[PDB]
Protein backbone atom coordinates (compact mmCIF):
# COMPACT_ATOMS: atom_id res chain seq x y z
CA UNK A 1 0.00 0.00 0.00
CA UNK A 2 2.41 2.49 0.77
CA UNK A 3 4.43 1.26 -2.70
CA UNK A 4 1.08 1.97 -4.65
CA UNK A 5 0.73 5.60 -2.56
CA UNK A 6 4.46 6.50 -3.63
CA UNK A 7 4.23 5.48 -7.17
CA UNK A 8 0.84 7.55 -7.48
CA UNK A 9 2.23 10.15 -5.46
CA UNK A 10 5.48 10.04 -8.17
CA UNK A 11 2.97 9.62 -11.25
CA UNK A 12 1.01 13.14 -10.28
CA UNK A 13 3.60 14.79 -9.66
CA UNK A 14 6.02 13.91 -13.16
CA UNK A 15 2.77 14.19 -14.92
CA UNK A 16 3.23 18.00 -13.81
CA UNK A 17 5.90 18.13 -14.58
CA UNK A 18 5.78 16.84 -17.96
CA UNK A 19 3.32 19.00 -18.93
CA UNK A 20 4.83 22.15 -17.87
CA UNK A 21 8.57 21.37 -19.53
CA UNK A 22 5.97 20.76 -22.71
CA UNK A 23 4.58 24.19 -22.17
CA UNK A 24 8.02 25.80 -21.45
CA UNK A 25 9.33 23.93 -24.90
CA UNK A 26 6.47 25.10 -26.75
CA UNK A 27 7.34 28.85 -25.72
CA UNK A 28 10.79 27.87 -26.58
CA UNK A 29 10.35 27.20 -29.84
CA UNK A 30 11.58 30.59 -31.21
CA UNK A 31 22.37 36.62 -42.25
CA UNK A 32 21.11 38.50 -44.94
CA UNK B 1 24.43 31.70 -65.69
CA UNK B 2 21.41 29.74 -67.49
CA UNK B 3 23.79 26.64 -68.04
CA UNK B 4 25.57 26.77 -64.40
CA UNK B 5 21.67 26.95 -62.84
CA UNK B 6 20.66 23.61 -64.77
CA UNK B 7 23.95 22.64 -63.80
CA UNK B 8 22.86 23.14 -60.17
CA UNK B 9 19.40 21.87 -60.41
CA UNK B 10 20.93 18.48 -61.32
CA UNK B 11 23.29 18.82 -58.25
CA UNK B 12 19.59 19.29 -56.84
CA UNK B 13 18.13 16.15 -57.88
CA UNK B 14 21.25 13.78 -57.46
CA UNK B 15 21.87 14.85 -53.45
CA UNK B 16 18.14 14.45 -53.27
CA UNK B 17 18.61 10.93 -54.49
CA UNK B 18 21.65 10.97 -52.24
CA UNK B 19 19.38 11.89 -49.22
CA UNK B 20 16.79 9.43 -50.28
CA UNK B 21 19.49 6.51 -50.42
CA UNK B 22 20.56 7.74 -46.71
CA UNK B 23 17.15 7.94 -45.41
CA UNK B 24 16.67 4.45 -46.26
CA UNK B 25 19.77 3.35 -44.69
CA UNK B 26 18.07 6.00 -41.61
CA UNK B 27 14.87 3.95 -41.55
CA UNK B 28 16.02 0.73 -41.78
CA UNK B 29 18.71 1.09 -39.27
CA UNK B 30 16.65 2.72 -37.08
CA UNK B 31 14.44 -0.51 -37.06
CA UNK B 32 17.69 -2.93 -37.19
CA UNK B 33 18.78 -0.81 -33.86
CA UNK B 34 15.64 -1.24 -31.97
CA UNK B 35 15.28 -5.03 -33.13
CA UNK B 36 18.37 -5.93 -31.50
CA UNK B 37 17.00 -3.92 -29.12
CA UNK B 38 14.20 -5.50 -27.82
CA UNK B 39 16.31 -8.81 -28.61
CA UNK B 40 18.35 -7.52 -25.43
CA UNK B 41 15.58 -6.59 -23.75
CA UNK B 42 14.22 -10.37 -23.92
CA UNK B 43 17.64 -11.78 -22.95
CA UNK B 44 17.07 -9.50 -20.14
CA UNK B 45 14.17 -10.39 -19.11
CA UNK B 46 14.81 -13.74 -19.44
CA UNK B 47 18.15 -13.37 -16.97
CA UNK B 48 16.01 -11.23 -14.55
CA UNK B 49 13.48 -14.22 -14.03
CA UNK C 1 14.45 19.68 -23.97
CA UNK C 2 11.39 18.35 -25.19
CA UNK C 3 12.95 14.91 -26.45
CA UNK C 4 14.15 15.14 -23.10
CA UNK C 5 11.50 15.50 -20.71
CA UNK C 6 8.94 13.57 -22.58
CA UNK C 7 11.19 10.78 -22.42
CA UNK C 8 11.39 11.10 -18.62
CA UNK C 9 7.67 11.81 -18.16
CA UNK C 10 7.02 8.33 -20.21
CA UNK C 11 9.88 6.44 -18.56
CA UNK C 12 8.57 7.60 -14.41
CA UNK C 13 4.58 7.48 -15.41
CA UNK C 14 5.60 3.80 -16.79
CA UNK C 15 7.50 2.47 -13.92
CA UNK C 16 5.20 4.07 -11.16
CA UNK C 17 1.77 2.90 -12.96
CA UNK C 18 4.00 -0.76 -13.56
CA UNK C 19 4.46 -0.76 -9.67
CA UNK C 20 1.16 0.60 -8.72
CA UNK C 21 -0.97 -2.36 -10.39
CA UNK C 22 1.99 -4.88 -9.20
CA UNK C 23 1.80 -4.18 -5.70
CA UNK C 24 -2.48 -3.12 -5.88
CA UNK C 25 -2.74 -6.81 -6.94
CA UNK C 26 -0.03 -8.18 -4.05
CA UNK C 27 -2.24 -6.27 -1.68
CA UNK C 28 -5.40 -8.09 -2.84
CA UNK C 29 -3.07 -11.13 -2.39
CA UNK C 30 -2.44 -10.59 0.68
CA UNK C 31 -6.01 -9.60 1.47
CA UNK C 32 -6.97 -12.80 0.86
CA UNK C 33 -4.22 -14.15 2.56
CA UNK C 34 -5.42 -12.48 5.78
CA UNK C 35 -9.15 -13.64 5.07
CA UNK C 36 -8.23 -16.97 4.85
CA UNK C 37 -5.89 -17.13 8.31
CA UNK C 38 -8.56 -15.24 10.12
CA UNK C 39 -11.07 -18.13 8.39
CA UNK C 40 -8.15 -20.59 10.54
CA UNK C 41 -7.79 -18.19 13.93
CA UNK C 42 -11.73 -18.56 14.02
CA UNK C 43 -12.00 -22.30 13.63
CA UNK C 44 -8.68 -22.80 16.08
CA UNK C 45 -10.73 -20.22 18.72
CA UNK C 46 -13.96 -22.72 17.93
CA UNK C 47 -11.71 -25.60 19.30
CA UNK C 48 -10.32 -23.70 22.00
CA UNK D 1 11.44 -33.39 -28.53
CA UNK D 2 14.57 -32.08 -26.67
CA UNK D 3 13.40 -30.74 -23.66
CA UNK D 4 15.18 -27.50 -22.53
CA UNK D 5 18.49 -28.65 -21.03
CA UNK D 6 19.49 -25.56 -21.10
CA UNK D 7 17.42 -24.09 -18.25
CA UNK D 8 16.63 -20.61 -20.72
CA UNK D 9 13.37 -20.77 -21.90
CA UNK D 10 12.64 -21.09 -25.74
CA UNK D 11 10.14 -18.13 -24.60
CA UNK D 12 9.06 -16.10 -21.04
CA UNK D 13 6.40 -13.71 -20.26
CA UNK D 14 7.50 -9.70 -19.59
CA UNK D 15 9.43 -9.83 -16.30
CA UNK D 16 8.32 -6.48 -14.42
CA UNK D 17 12.07 -5.40 -14.58
CA UNK D 18 12.14 -5.73 -18.45
CA UNK D 19 8.94 -4.23 -17.89
CA UNK D 20 10.34 -0.99 -17.81
CA UNK D 21 13.40 -1.74 -20.50
CA UNK D 22 10.17 -2.89 -22.76
CA UNK D 23 8.85 0.87 -22.28
CA UNK D 24 11.79 2.22 -23.18
CA UNK D 25 11.29 -0.15 -26.05
CA UNK D 26 10.36 2.09 -29.46
CA UNK D 27 10.88 2.84 -32.49
CA UNK D 28 13.11 6.90 -32.34
CA UNK D 29 10.95 9.70 -33.70
CA UNK D 30 12.13 10.27 -37.08
CA UNK D 31 9.91 13.04 -37.74
CA UNK D 32 11.96 15.34 -36.97
CA UNK D 33 14.95 14.45 -39.40
CA UNK D 34 11.99 14.37 -42.02
CA UNK D 35 10.96 17.96 -41.29
CA UNK D 36 14.29 18.56 -42.09
CA UNK D 37 14.41 17.02 -45.21
CA UNK D 38 10.73 18.42 -46.39
CA UNK D 39 11.84 22.02 -45.74
CA UNK D 40 15.18 21.43 -47.15
CA UNK D 41 13.02 20.71 -50.25
CA UNK D 42 10.53 23.79 -50.06
CA UNK D 43 13.81 25.36 -50.02
CA UNK D 44 15.26 23.85 -53.35
CA UNK D 45 12.15 24.18 -54.78
CA UNK D 46 12.32 28.35 -53.82
CA UNK D 47 15.57 28.54 -55.20
CA UNK D 48 15.07 26.09 -58.25
CA UNK D 49 12.61 28.33 -59.55
CA UNK D 50 14.80 31.47 -58.33
CA UNK D 51 18.16 29.98 -60.07
CA UNK D 52 16.42 28.19 -63.41
CA UNK D 53 16.82 30.38 -66.50
CA UNK D 54 13.17 30.74 -68.04
CA UNK D 55 14.57 30.71 -71.28
CA UNK D 56 16.56 27.15 -70.68
CA UNK D 57 14.23 23.81 -70.96
CA UNK D 58 15.61 20.90 -69.61
CA UNK D 59 14.05 20.95 -65.36
CA UNK D 60 11.67 18.37 -66.23
CA UNK D 61 14.16 15.71 -65.95
CA UNK D 62 15.59 16.97 -61.99
CA UNK D 63 11.75 18.09 -60.98
CA UNK D 64 11.00 14.10 -61.74
CA UNK D 65 14.23 13.02 -60.23
CA UNK D 66 13.69 14.83 -56.78
CA UNK D 67 9.68 13.75 -56.82
CA UNK D 68 11.03 10.45 -56.69
CA UNK D 69 13.11 10.94 -54.06
CA UNK D 70 10.61 12.94 -52.03
CA UNK D 71 7.87 10.01 -52.49
CA UNK D 72 10.85 7.76 -51.36
CA UNK D 73 11.74 10.17 -48.40
CA UNK D 74 8.02 10.21 -47.57
CA UNK D 75 7.58 6.53 -48.27
CA UNK D 76 10.29 6.13 -45.60
CA UNK D 77 8.79 8.41 -43.15
CA UNK D 78 5.80 6.30 -43.59
CA UNK D 79 7.53 3.43 -43.17
CA UNK D 80 8.92 4.49 -39.51
CA UNK D 81 5.80 6.04 -38.50
CA UNK D 82 3.60 2.25 -39.65
CA UNK D 83 6.53 0.67 -37.85
CA UNK D 84 5.94 2.50 -34.61
CA UNK D 85 2.82 2.32 -34.88
CA UNK D 86 3.36 -1.79 -35.45
CA UNK D 87 5.86 -1.21 -32.61
CA UNK D 88 2.79 -0.02 -30.24
CA UNK D 89 0.09 -2.84 -31.37
CA UNK D 90 2.88 -5.24 -30.84
CA UNK D 91 3.74 -3.87 -27.62
CA UNK D 92 0.24 -3.71 -26.22
CA UNK D 93 -0.80 -7.43 -27.29
CA UNK D 94 3.06 -8.69 -25.77
CA UNK D 95 1.93 -7.23 -22.75
CA UNK D 96 -1.44 -8.44 -22.37
CA UNK D 97 -0.13 -12.44 -23.93
CA UNK D 98 2.50 -12.31 -21.40
CA UNK D 99 0.76 -11.11 -18.23
CA UNK D 100 -1.98 -13.44 -19.66
CA UNK D 101 0.91 -16.10 -19.30
CA UNK D 102 2.35 -17.05 -15.64
CA UNK D 103 5.04 -15.39 -14.30
CA UNK D 104 8.10 -16.71 -13.30
CA UNK D 105 9.33 -18.84 -10.72
CA UNK D 106 11.45 -21.88 -10.56
CA UNK D 107 8.22 -23.83 -11.29
CA UNK D 108 7.50 -21.90 -13.99
CA UNK D 109 11.16 -21.63 -15.00
CA UNK D 110 10.89 -25.39 -15.46
CA UNK D 111 7.59 -25.29 -17.65
CA UNK D 112 8.84 -22.37 -19.80
CA UNK D 113 12.36 -24.44 -20.63
CA UNK D 114 10.70 -27.32 -21.27
CA UNK D 115 7.76 -26.09 -23.67
CA UNK D 116 4.71 -26.73 -20.58
CA UNK D 117 4.65 -23.50 -20.37
CA UNK D 118 4.64 -20.80 -23.52
CA UNK D 119 4.41 -16.80 -23.16
CA UNK D 120 4.53 -14.49 -26.34
CA UNK D 121 8.22 -13.92 -27.28
CA UNK D 122 9.30 -9.93 -28.79
CA UNK D 123 12.10 -11.15 -30.65
CA UNK D 124 9.50 -13.96 -31.96
CA UNK D 125 6.80 -11.35 -32.01
CA UNK D 126 9.42 -8.52 -33.16
CA UNK D 127 9.39 -10.91 -36.58
CA UNK D 128 5.70 -11.72 -36.48
CA UNK D 129 5.52 -8.02 -36.04
CA UNK D 130 3.62 -6.58 -39.32
CA UNK D 131 6.58 -5.27 -41.79
CA UNK D 132 6.80 -1.36 -41.60
CA UNK D 133 4.83 -0.39 -44.34
CA UNK D 134 3.51 3.36 -46.15
CA UNK D 135 1.58 4.66 -43.16
CA UNK D 136 0.40 7.59 -44.21
CA UNK D 137 2.75 9.12 -46.74
CA UNK D 138 3.85 12.25 -46.17
CA UNK D 139 3.09 13.59 -49.63
CA UNK D 140 0.47 16.80 -48.38
CA UNK D 141 3.58 19.00 -48.42
CA UNK D 142 3.74 21.84 -50.64
CA UNK D 143 6.54 19.87 -51.84
CA UNK D 144 5.35 17.23 -53.87
CA UNK D 145 2.90 19.01 -55.29
CA UNK D 146 5.88 21.29 -56.64
CA UNK D 147 7.73 18.23 -57.53
CA UNK D 148 4.54 16.37 -59.47
CA UNK D 149 3.71 19.91 -61.54
CA UNK D 150 6.91 21.71 -62.49
CA UNK D 151 7.80 19.75 -64.95
CA UNK D 152 4.99 20.70 -66.55
CA UNK D 153 5.13 24.64 -65.66
CA UNK D 154 8.18 24.35 -66.36
CA UNK D 155 6.81 23.70 -70.09
CA UNK D 156 4.31 26.44 -69.50
CA UNK D 157 4.42 28.84 -66.28
CA UNK D 158 0.96 29.69 -66.50
CA UNK D 159 -1.22 26.90 -66.56
CA UNK D 160 -3.87 26.30 -64.70
CA UNK D 161 -3.49 23.14 -62.24
CA UNK D 162 -6.80 22.91 -59.95
CA UNK D 163 -5.94 19.90 -58.18
CA UNK D 164 -3.11 21.44 -56.58
CA UNK D 165 -5.17 22.45 -53.23
CA UNK D 166 -5.51 18.59 -51.79
CA UNK D 167 -2.06 16.68 -51.22
CA UNK D 168 -4.06 14.49 -48.73
CA UNK D 169 -5.26 12.36 -51.87
CA UNK D 170 -2.03 10.32 -52.87
CA UNK D 171 -3.78 9.67 -56.13
CA UNK D 172 -1.95 10.87 -59.08
CA UNK D 173 -3.27 14.65 -59.20
CA UNK D 174 -4.71 15.00 -62.72
CA UNK D 175 -3.78 18.35 -64.23
CA UNK D 176 -6.64 19.80 -66.12
CA UNK D 177 -5.77 21.77 -68.80
CA UNK D 178 -5.90 26.22 -68.01
CA UNK D 179 -3.80 29.30 -67.70
CA UNK D 180 -3.33 30.81 -64.63
CA UNK D 181 -3.29 35.15 -64.87
CA UNK D 182 0.09 36.42 -64.37
CA UNK D 183 -1.95 39.43 -63.41
CA UNK D 184 -3.76 40.29 -60.37
CA UNK D 185 -7.67 40.37 -61.19
CA UNK D 186 -7.62 43.16 -58.52
CA UNK D 187 -4.74 45.48 -59.12
CA UNK D 188 -4.10 44.60 -62.51
CA UNK D 189 -0.62 43.84 -60.91
CA UNK D 190 1.72 40.88 -61.48
CA UNK D 191 1.68 38.28 -57.98
CA UNK D 192 4.11 39.55 -55.51
CA UNK D 193 3.22 37.16 -52.45
CA UNK D 194 -0.07 35.59 -54.20
CA UNK D 195 -2.13 33.99 -52.09
CA UNK D 196 -4.57 31.29 -53.31
CA UNK D 197 -8.66 30.89 -52.00
CA UNK D 198 -9.04 27.05 -50.81
CA UNK D 199 -12.62 27.14 -52.39
CA UNK D 200 -12.06 28.49 -55.90
CA UNK D 201 -8.67 28.41 -56.78
CA UNK D 202 -8.83 31.64 -57.81
CA UNK D 203 -5.12 33.44 -56.72
CA UNK D 204 -4.44 37.23 -56.31
CA UNK D 205 -1.95 39.36 -54.94
CA UNK D 206 -1.73 39.27 -51.32
CA UNK D 207 -1.97 42.98 -51.50
CA UNK D 208 -4.65 43.04 -53.87
CA UNK D 209 -6.81 40.72 -52.36
CA UNK D 210 -6.45 42.24 -48.85
CA UNK D 211 -7.13 45.50 -50.54
CA UNK D 212 -10.53 43.52 -52.32
CA UNK D 213 -11.21 42.50 -48.68
CA UNK D 214 -10.71 45.34 -46.64
CA UNK D 215 -12.93 47.09 -45.24
CA UNK D 216 -15.23 43.79 -44.54
CA UNK D 217 -14.92 40.56 -43.14
CA UNK D 218 -15.86 38.65 -45.71
CA UNK D 219 -16.80 39.25 -49.43
CA UNK D 220 -17.03 37.64 -52.67
CA UNK D 221 -14.13 36.17 -54.87
CA UNK D 222 -12.28 39.27 -56.37
CA UNK D 223 -11.87 37.02 -59.75
CA UNK D 224 -14.47 38.06 -62.70
CA UNK D 225 -17.71 35.35 -62.39
CA UNK D 226 -16.76 34.14 -59.08
CA UNK D 227 -19.51 34.56 -56.47
CA UNK D 228 -17.11 32.22 -53.36
CA UNK D 229 -17.48 34.46 -50.17
CA UNK D 230 -13.55 34.47 -48.70
CA UNK D 231 -12.03 36.28 -46.38
CA UNK D 232 -8.12 36.43 -45.75
CA UNK D 233 -8.05 33.69 -43.64
CA UNK D 234 -9.92 31.73 -46.13
CA UNK D 235 -6.54 32.81 -48.57
CA UNK D 236 -2.97 31.04 -48.17
CA UNK D 237 0.24 31.23 -49.79
CA UNK D 238 0.33 29.97 -53.20
CA UNK D 239 3.48 28.39 -54.02
CA UNK D 240 2.43 27.67 -57.45
CA UNK D 241 1.72 31.13 -58.26
CA UNK D 242 5.09 32.62 -56.75
CA UNK D 243 6.43 30.00 -58.81
CA UNK D 244 4.67 31.21 -62.24
CA UNK D 245 5.06 35.01 -61.36
CA UNK D 246 9.06 34.58 -61.00
CA UNK D 247 9.44 32.11 -63.49
CA UNK D 248 7.86 35.04 -65.99
CA UNK D 249 9.44 38.17 -64.48
CA UNK D 250 12.80 36.25 -64.57
CA UNK D 251 12.48 35.60 -68.42
CA UNK D 252 11.38 39.20 -68.78
CA UNK D 253 14.27 40.46 -66.88
CA UNK D 254 16.70 38.26 -69.13
CA UNK D 255 14.67 39.84 -72.61
CA UNK D 256 14.80 43.37 -70.86
CA UNK D 257 18.32 42.78 -69.85
CA UNK D 258 19.62 41.83 -73.43
CA UNK D 259 17.21 44.76 -74.92
CA UNK D 260 17.95 48.10 -72.42
CA UNK D 261 21.51 46.80 -73.65
CA UNK D 262 20.73 47.29 -77.26
CA UNK D 263 18.28 50.32 -76.50
CA UNK D 264 21.73 52.13 -74.86
CA UNK D 265 23.45 50.95 -77.87
CA UNK D 266 20.91 53.30 -80.30
CA UNK D 267 21.40 56.65 -78.13
ZN1 LIG E 1 -11.97 30.39 -53.51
Amino acid sequence: TEKIRNRQEKIERYTSDGTTIEAQIDAKVIRD
Amino acid sequence: IDDQIQQLLLKQRHLLSKMASSMKSLKNCQKELISTQILQFEAQNMDVS
Amino acid sequence: QLKEDINSRQSKIQKYKDDTIYYEDKKKVYLENIKKIEVNVAALKEGI
Amino acid sequence: GALNDNPIPKSVPLHPKSGKYFHNLHARDLSNIYQQCYKQIDETINQLVDSTSPSTIGIEEQVADITSTYKLLSTYESESNSFDEHIKDLKKNFKQSSDACPQIDLSTWDKYRTGELTAPKLSELYLNMPTPEPATMVNNTDTLKILKVLPYIWNDPTCVIPDLQNPADEDDLQIEGGKIELTCPITCKPYEAPLISRKCNHVFDRDGIQNYLQGYTTRDCPQAACSQVVSMRDFVRDPIMELRCKIAKMKESQEQDKRSSQAIDVL
